[PDB]
C-alpha cells in the first residue's frame, strides 16, 4: 500500500443520505470506512460539512463495535477496537470510546474514554 | 501543524457509485 493516510479514504456504506446543501452526509447500514489496507467497520456514520472546503470533513461514526483492522504488510497484524470511531486529516489524534482498545504495530491507545491532557 | 487532506470519497454498495465530495 505504500501509504494508506496518504490515498483517498473510501467510505463504502449501503445508504448515502446527502443533505442538499451538502451540511450533513448521513451513513448508515453498515458502513466499511477503507483507507489502504486499514479496515473500518461501524454501522453509523456522520460527515459533517459547512460546504465549501473539501479534504477534511470528520470521520464520526459508531454502533456497531468499531474495528480497526489492516492487512499485515509489515508481517505484524493491526488490531483495534471500540464503541466509538474519529479520524481527521487534520486533527490527527484517535478519538475512541467505550471499550478502545487500539495498538498500531505493536502498541497505541487503550482503554475506554480516550481523552487527552 | 501542516495540513495535508485527500479527496473523500464517498462509496455506496447499494448503486456501486463513489462520489466525491
Amino acid at each position: 500500500v505504500t501509504g494508506d493516510t496518504d490515498q483517498p479514504i473510501h467510505i463504502e456504506s449501503d445508504q448515502q443520505s446527502l443533505d442538499m446543501q451538502g451540511n450533513v452526509v448521513t451513513f448508515t447500514g453498515n458502513v466499511i470506512v477503507t483507507q489502504g489496507t486499514i479496515k473500518i467497520n461501524a454501522d453509523k456514520v456522520v460527515v459533517t460539512r459547512p460546504g465549501g472546503e473539501q479534504g477534511k470533513e470528520v470521520i464520526d461514526g459508531y454502533g456497531k463495535p468499531a474495528t480497526f483492522y489492516q492487512m499485515q504488510d509489515n508481517g505484524k497484524p493491526v488490531e483495534g477496537h471500540a464503541s466509538q470511531m474519529h479520524y481527521e486529516l487534520a486533527k490527527d489524534f484517535v478519538v475512541l470510546t467505550g471499550n478502545a482498545y487500539l495498538q498500531q504495530v505493536d502498541s497505541n491507545i487503550k482503554g475506554d474514554k480516550i481523552t487527552y491532557l | 501543524g501542516s495540513k495535508k487532506p485527500v479527496p473523500i470519497i464517498y462509496c455506496n454498495r447499494r448503486t456501486g457509485k463513489c462520489q466525491r465530495m
